[PDB]
């Protein structure tokens, strides 16, 4: 036998990154909406 | 005249409230980016840790 | 007096337009950072994928 | 009346200074995030470089 | 023979990151210019 | 003998990332303080 190699899994961190960036873009859109009211 | 100054003052006050709300949303966006950056930094540390603790030892081991 | 209020109102209106333009540029900067973050996240996924699909199988293979 | 317009103008001028200071701080925050992103990008390049220059050659070497 | 190992290449993603960050700093400079007009 | 494998060390870059993000959050807090004065 030889030692197996556990697959690296950072999928959850990456998913969180993309969700946070989506939230950021949504907030920027809302900011622009307020600016347009001027 | 006073009438002109007052209309302008009211227009400006309304604009100021919109500017405040806009910056609040911008700040919220930046906070979201900070969270994204932290999550990505955490992922990168995990990558480093995997390379040093699992990959490297396994390569050396593959020689014997 | 009305003269004072009007000059202040005009000064404030001009400042408000500068604040609006400033926030617009700040928002553009944040959007750029979001794009940078996405590109970096994509690179990190590529790193993970390379380690799991190419590096790992090759290490095991080096034993035989 | 002029009295009303002037009080509003003064309130608005004070608010404008706070908005300016707020955006300045927001911009400083974004600059900090840019620095963080750059540092993280540098780390990711280091990861790529390590995999290609140290890890990969060592895996091939483990076969001989 | 043994299987070769394809070199990982994320140089394009990294270049895009640096260009985006440069654009961000330029935009912040422009924002500060407007603030200075006050 | 076989060639040793130097441990990857990006700890300093990561520390810098976290310090910069902390500074960013502090600045956002200060921004919010000014907004609250309105
Ligand atoms: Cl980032
Ligand atoms: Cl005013």
């Amino acid at each position: 036998q030889i030692l197996s190699i556990d697959p690296l899994d950072i999928s959850q961190n990456l998913a969180a990154v993309n969700k946070s960036l989506s939230d950021a873009l949504q907030h920027l859109a809302q900011s622009d909406t307020y600016l347009s009211a001027i | 005249t006073a009438a002109v100054a007052l209309v302008k003052a009211n227009e400006n006050a309304a604009a100021i409230l919109n500017l405040k709300n806009a910056i609040q949303k911008t700040n919220a966006a930046v906070a979201d980016v900070v969270q994204a950056t932290q999550s990505l930094g955490t992922a990168v540390q995990a990558v480093q840790d995997h390379i040093n603790s699992v990959v490297s030892p396994a390569i050396t081991a593959a020689n014997y």
